[PDB]
């Protein structure tokens, strides 16, 4: 039909397995795609809007489009180092400058 | 007689064979087509339908292949068998084509009889690299002078032809055809050229009297013509210049010179327009595809001048142009111009105020082009190219000044003008050329009044070959002026201008 | 690592794989497909997941079978650096295509390099010297300047390229980095002829200009990545040799050209008018990867084609934040009858504000522009009606005007041929003195023949003998 | 990634079906029971089968699946969680359409194979053994492969046949064989 | 000459139409049983060498 | 027979799902049994799944999902002779112009493929003319094909007019005047007009055939008035 | 001072032309060159903004230049389009009046 979670298998063969929760809907969540200097993830449904959230390769994005299937983080930097099925965690502080 | 020719063909085909793979179409039309199946093809293999309508792979997706339909969309329906060719697509090449009408396909359309080849070849192929590859040495003759040496071409140049259509475009390039006939016809090989005329878009009408007017003129067994008339479908169109141009680089591999004529390049954009918006592509700039660039720099630099290692082969192109009203804002012409070197600006305005052919000059350059003229053709033209663009400038501000020497300067340039037109479909010979281009150069256009420019010209040849022949000898064998064959000329042009 | 493939899909010139096994290489990788042509290197740009990502494809992708094998070379394609990368041409894969053989090599780099850092800084901006008259009154050229050059092939793009070579590359010594982005294939091959003839590359000798030629019926991938080749020997160049360099490129219109058509097959939505949405991004990084270090310092020079001529169309226009001088070439000009083809109304030297070229230099730059700005007001009048119906004063300041615009056309000296006027070479020093002359009516008393053509003050003097006669 | 790529066009069911079912091993015994609550769907005649085109909701839609496990339990686990998949998705008609893919999945891991043998006439069982035998020598079915040939009664083919399997063909139909003789003899 | 040439036209579509005749005679006998035996030991010796 | 059920009236796309072993091809006509008429759908694409994409000649307004369709097996098939000389027809090749039924002889589909390349001018043949100024500064030819320009109401209409007069003292030919998109209120005029003059009669046979296409009629139908006159 | 799209070469004249005039003592430079990301590009304004309602919340005055928001308006144009929301007008999403008025 259109893409979901349920057009990817990786997603789906768990979800018939009975995992649903495993808490990759609380604070992290999963790489599915990466290029073109934009990242996608599954989960983040503890996401706040506008936020910052960690690429475990050391480079850190901002999250501008929430959505229940692909939340759409932006990259601050390279895209040969984001790569897919890694974890990401929510900072939990929205972006902010030193000010003095 | 009717039962004879019927028994044969029947004869001729059986039409039973064992297969390999088969598809069976998923949904067909708009001049593409959608097959489920065929999970071993190569890509940009040729398919044969069950209509038996062939097209070429271009999309291979995990699932079904998108094909594109050579021909019709009516002939092909929903639920037929697509079978493997097991082939690339190509065209045949050989010298079993020179005299033979064709289409892009290959296929005798009237013919001249079928079709042979001593191979075939892919249609679509990329050119050799930057190391074979020489500069041009050799002059293309036209028989037509202000292209002749005052805007040179040479072999291997991929020197343009741009105007608005139907101006008598068609000419200009026909004339190189027909003056190459007496070099044609040679024991020097690299001196003749095979030439191929690319009809894209136009009327099939032109091309049937096009075929006949060769064959009157004696032309046609020494070229061939590809058809992709309007009535034929764009994908065809598409592929009408790659088809013909892999029979071009034949001739080229076999060290040996050629031409071929892609008319008109913006019917070939056109063509593949058609054929990518229906496909999905959104349009670029001028509502052209942006991928329009690719297919016409592929294309031209499969014609190109060879070095020695590859017997020093050239196939020289001169790409026609449909013009937008001689604006050269639009897309299209610009693309073309980009990747060439060398523009022969036409005009509508001066082919209709008597001045045929119609080729303006002042924004027409060459850039390596210019060292095509041999030693005779550099001295006679020498500096005329500069002279007529200080005429331009003359005449903007004769609407300043007004002096001797300014309006000594408008009275040669219009003079001048009038001495470049020649008569159309009878090319004046290359060594006829050079005698008339001295006077002018030489001012001696300062005793001849502009009613009787061709009367003078004809009357001047009459008179130097019967006098003196010795001079055109050399110029037939030699083809390089010396000075003292120089002044001889001045001193014979003197006296047929005084009396 | 080794990661072993397939070829799903070959959909456009932009492959798709699926690789066999579970370890999955990074954005940017290369990847080879066997086949008994060759090979064909693609570049990892997209994973569209499931174990199928989509690559960018440098080489035509003609005659490839569904369920054929590809295989992980781990990293970017690689190129070959050394001070034995001269002499040589240099295409994107980083064979040889002169073929000298296998190019002798030390460091063997990844064609995307992260950008030098803003603590990586020269201050530099001294006059360098073109010898080209209207180049250094307009736009004078200078050591850590951006020069670009605009609008369709006029007097031939390349050729300009040429001269510039033959002044500045003869006067500057060392090394010269050429990088020509899908560029026609007859062009490199005279080029490279003529450098041998001038004794300037030798492969018996010495070879202190190095080379990368791409080719014009190469696939949109490959033409894109022929920039960043180029771009790679640059670098190696500017720091770890640590030596002053040029750089010149022609045609960098076809960069963003190759990029616009892959940017609609990736699976983007591009652009208005049709033109990449990663325009302003990628831009970003070449001209960020030619920015000086605190090594050595370069200065660049580079030719940009417009289908129109329109300067506002969104990919000359994303050129212009990275120049600070222009020296704009309009096909108007070179129509007229003037060669070198420089508009003099578009151009701009960051040094031309102040007196950062000297006061004299500014003084007479400074009124030459204002000259000519009345000239192109008065258009008008003088088509419609002429500048005899237009007040006395006037009519002067038309007739100086036109004498400048004449003045300006100098003979080319690698294409004296082509001109057909004997070249000649006008220095900056000279130049000032020529033009201060001109302006206070010195020459201005005296046909705008000689004027047509001329180069120095020296030659106008010498016009004006032969017109007499 | 499993073995048989069958991926998209709703296939993507099979295919992580397959792969989540083949490392417990109850592939066959899921494929059973997928057909089995599937039939009992198709003679469910008052509106189970016969409204598959949604138009219920999430929650009506709950009550149409509680209604299909009450008919037989005991799938196994996995093909049960499935079920509300499809059911959370809200494609009642795009059930039947896994179905079949999974059993196109499921017969292709045995081995199994499945053909067609077009012909206007209902061919005699000697010339299909003769046929099966010719397959089975060919490089079209290997070993540890089964072959099942299926005739089909076909309108559009009038005289001759064509075997097809494996997208495979020799086609020595009549009916294509005299259109295309009959055009080379409009000339 | 002209009707002559006609003529030849002519004769080309009348020798078409009772090709066709034949092929509706053809399949209308029990030609059409006789004949899918042909086509089915054909088509053995033909898979049976794949 | 195939036959299927309409199941789509997008604008005046039609869409008709067929069952197994029941398949058009692209341009053949359909039908669509009604008390209102008939409607004629060209198939003008294919969509798989036995299911097609047409256009229409008439209008689809008040098309219920669930009407038979019938397939001829071919394009449109429109009546030819010296008995549709002196006719106005629409594009399905029946009479509008209401004086009872055109006597069928034969009748031919109106999509044809190009004639062959050996049949095309090779040559130009100049037409023969009455009038001097038309002969001199522009020669018609058999094979070219000449763009009046002006106004309309200008003496075009009796320019048009006259041409047909010369032509049938020339050679012996006819003419068939086609009107695409024609002004219904216009039409009447011309049609007495023509009559009047004698290019048309009611007394035998004629001259000038008319081919119209109203404008209240789908876009379809105003295309194929164009590829319908040519065939007669 | 905001600079947004530039080369690091330009701005490094800048700097030190304001060092020289006695007057690289108060200014700071937020800078997001184009080399660098479209989403870093577009932050660049807006973090910009808070540096400066500090200092004028102090009861400090401050000047900010804001070149150039034409440029900022592209990056947004980049990472939407590529988020696939539709287009505004000339492919600027149409929400871009909502960043420059804020």
């Amino acid at each position: 039909t259109k893409a979901q979670p349920t057009e990817v298998s990786s997603i789906l063969e768990e979800r018939i397995k009975g995992v649903s929760d495993e808490a990759n809907l609380n604070e992290t969540g999963r790489v599915l795609a990466v290029g073109d200097g934009i990242a996608r993830v599954f989960g983040l449904n503890n996401i706040q809007a506008e936020e910052l959230v960690e690429f475990s390769s050391g480079v850190k994005g901002m999250a501008l489009n929430l959505e229940p299937g692909q939340v759409g983080i932006v990259l601050f930097g390279s895209d040969r180092l984001v790569k897919e099925g890694e974890l990401v965690k929510r900072t939990g502080n929205i972006v902010d400058v030193p000010v003095g | 007689e009717v039962s004879s020719i019927l028994e044969e063909r029947i004869k001729g085909v059986s039409d039973e064979a064992n297969l390999n793979e088969t598809g069976r179409v998923l949904a067909v039309g708009d001049g593409i087509a959608r097959v489920f199946g065929l999970n071993n093809i190569q890509a940009e293999e040729l398919v044969e339908f069950s209509s038996g309508v062939k097209g070429m792979a271009l999309n291979l997706e995990p699932g079904q292949v998108g094909i594109v339909l050579f021909g019709s969309d009516r002939l092909v329906k929903e639920g037929e068998l697509v079978k493997r060719t097991g082939n690339i697509v190509d065209v045949p090449v050989g010298p079993g084509l020179l005299g033979r009408v064709v289409d892009a396909l290959g296929n005798p359309i009237d013919g001249k009889g079928p079709i042979d080849a001593a191979g075939r070849s892919r249609a679509q192929v990329k050119a050799p690299g930057i190391l074979p590859r020489r500069s041009v040495h050799e002059p293309v003759q036209t028989g037509l002078k202000a292209v002749d040496a005052l805007v040179p071409i040479g072999r291997g140049q991929r020197e343009l032809i741009i105007g608005d259509r139907q101006t008598g475009k068609t000419a200009v390039a026909l004339d190189t055809i027909l003056n190459q006939k007496r070099w044609n016809n040679g024991s020097d090989e690299s001196k003749k050229l095979y030439c191929v005329y690319v009809a894209v878009g136009q009327k099939r009408s032109t091309v049937a009297q096009l075929v006949q007017t060769l064959e009157q003129h004696d032309a046609m067994k020494y070229s061939i013509i590809v058809a992709a008339t309007a009535s034929e479908a764009a994908p065809l169109q598409y592929l009408a210049p790659f088809t013909a141009a892999s029979i071009g680089e034949w001739f080229r591999d076999n060290g040996k010179h050629a031409l071929i004529v892609y008319d008109d390049l913006s019917k070939q954009a056109v063509a593949y327009r058609q054929l990518s918006l229906l496909l999905r592509r959104p349009p670029g700039r001028e509502a052209y595809p942006g991928d329009v660039f690719y297919l016409h720099s592929r294309l031209l630099e499969r014609a190109a001048k060879l070095s020695e290692k590859e017997g020093s082969g050239s196939l020289t192109a001169l790409p026609v142009i449909e013009t937008q009203g001689g604006d050269v804002s639009a897309y299209i012409p610009t693309n073309v111009i980009s990747i060439t070197d060398g523009q022969i600006f036409l005009e509508a305005e001066l082919f209709y105020k008597g001045i045929r052919p119609a080729i303006n000059v002042g924004l027409s350059v060459s850039r390596v082009g210019s060292a095509a003229q041999v030693k005779a053709l550099k001295q006679v033209a020498g500096s005329l190219k500069l002279f007529l663009a200080q005429y331009r400038e003359v005449a903007a501000f004769a609407q300043s000044d007004l002096d001797a020497s300014t309006k000594q300067t408008l009275v040669r340039g219009e003079r001048l003008t009038q001495l470049l037109k020649q008569n159309q479909y009878s090319p004046l010979a290359t060594e006829e050329q050079v005698p008339l281009i001295y006077a002018g150069v030489n001012g001696h256009l300062d005793g001849i009044e502009l009613s009787r420019i061709g009367e003078f010209e004809s009357s001047f040849l009459s008179y130097l070959k019967s006098n003196h022949n010795e001079l055109l000898t050399e110029i037939r064998e030699k083809g390089e002026l010396s000075k003292e064959l120089l002044a001889s000329l001045k001193s014979a042009t003197e006296s047929f201008v005084a009396t | 690592t080794p990661i072993t493939g397939k070829v799903t899909a070959v959909i456009g010139a932009i492959v798709d794989v699926h690789f066999e096994q579970s370890e999955l290489p990074a954005i940017l990788n290369a990847l080879e497909i066997k086949t008994p042509q060759g090979k064909l290197v693609l570049e990892v740009a997209q994973h569209l997941g499931e174990n199928t990502v989509r690559t960018i494809a440098m080489d035509g992708t003609e005659g490839l079978v569904r369920g054929e094998k590809v295989l992980d070379t781990g990293g970017p394609i690689s190129v070959p650096v050394g001070r034995e990368t001269l002499g040589r041409i240099i295409n994107v894969i980083g064979e040889p295509i002169d073929e000298r053989g296998p190019i002798k090599s030390k460091l063997r780099k990844p064609i995307h390099a992260d950008p030098p850092s803003f603590a990586e800084q020269s201050t530099s901006a001294e006059i360098l010297e073109t010898g080209i008259k209207v180049v250094d009154l307009l736009a004078p050229y200078a050591r850590g300047g951006k020069i670009g050059l605009f609008g369709g092939a006029g007097v031939g793009k390349t050729v300009f390229i040429q001269e510039l070579i033959n002044n500045i590359a003869k006067a500057h010594g060392g090394f010269s980095v050429f990088t020509g982005v899908g560029e026609r294939t007859r062009e490199g091959n005279d080029l490279y002829r003529e450098m041998k003839e001038t004794g300037v590359i030798n492969l018996e000798g010495e070879s202190k200009v190095a080379l990368v030629f791409g080719q014009m019926n190469e696939p949109p991938g490959a033409r894109a990545r022929v920039a960043l080749t180029g771009l790679t020997i640059a670098e190696y160049f500017r720091d770890e040799e640590g030596q002053d360099v040029l750089l010149f490129i022609d045609n960098i219109f076809r960069f963003t050209q190759a990029g616009s058509e892959v940017s609609a097959l990736l699976g983007r939505i591009p652009s208005a008018v049709g033109y990449q949405p990663t325009l302003a991004t990628d831009m970003g990084l070449l001209q960020e990867r030619i920015t000086t270090t605190k090594k050595g310092s370069v200065t660049s020079v580079q030719a940009v084609y417009v289908p129109a001529d329109d300067l506002t169309d969104p990919a000359p226009a994303t050129t212009f934040a990275h120049l600070d001088a222009t020296t704009v070439l309009s096909r108007g000009i070179s129509e007229l009858g003037i060669y070198p083809a420089v508009d003099p109304l578009d151009s701009k030297s960051r040094l031309l504000d102040a007196a950062v070229v000297g006061q004299e230099h500014y003084d007479v730059a400074s009124k030459v522009q204002e000259t000519l700005q009345t000239y192109k007001s008065l258009q008008d009048i003088i088509a419609i009606l002429g500048m005899d119906e237009l007040s006395e004063q006037d009519k002067l300041t038309v007739e100086r005007a036109r004498k400048i615009q004449r003045f300006l056309s100098q003979p080319f000296a690698v294409a004296e041929v082509f001109t057909g006027i004997p070249g000649k070479l006008v220095r900056l020093k000279d130049t000032v003195a020529s033009f201060k002359a001109v302006l206070e009516g010195k020459y201005d008393n005296i046909p705008e023949h000689a004027f047509y053509m001329v180069g120095g003050i020296e030659d106008v003097v010498a016009k004006a003998e032969k017109l007499a006669a | 990634p499993p073995p048989v790529r069958l991926f998209g066009v709703e296939g993507t069911y099979a295919t992580a079906l397959y792969q989540a079912a083949a490392k417990n091993s109850s592939i066959d015994a899921a494929f059973q029971s997928l057909q089995k609550v599937e039939s009992t769907v198709k003679k469910n005649p008052k509106l189970g089968h016969l409204l598959l085109n949604p138009a219920l909701s999430l929650k009506d839609r709950n009550s149409v699946i509680d209604a299909i496990v009450e008919t037989h339990k005991n799938l196994d686990g996995y093909v049960v969680n499935l079920l509300k998949v499809l059911s959370e998705n809200n494609r009642l008609g795009c059930f039947e359409k896994i179905a079949s893919d999974f059993g196109v999945l499921n017969d292709a891991h045995n081995g199994l194979l499945k053909g067609t043998v077009t012909s206007a006439e209902p061919l005699d069982p000697k010339s299909f053994k003769r046929i099966e035998k010719a397959l089975s020598a060919s490089k079209l079915v290997g070993q540890g492969k089964s072959l099942k040939l299926e005739n089909v009664v076909k309108p559009e083919i009038k005289g001759g046949l064509i075997v097809e399997l494996g997208d495979k063909t020799v086609d020595l139909s009549i009916s294509t064989k005299i259109q295309k003789l009959n055009k080379v003899l409009e000339d | 000459v002209r009707y002559e040439a006609s003529l030849r036209q002519l004769e080309q579509r009348q020798l078409a139409k009772s090709v066709i005749s034949r092929v509706q005679s053809e399949l209308g006998n029990p030609k059409f049983q006789e004949k899918v035996l042909q086509q089915s030991i054909s088509e053995i010796e033909q898979l049976l060498s794949k």
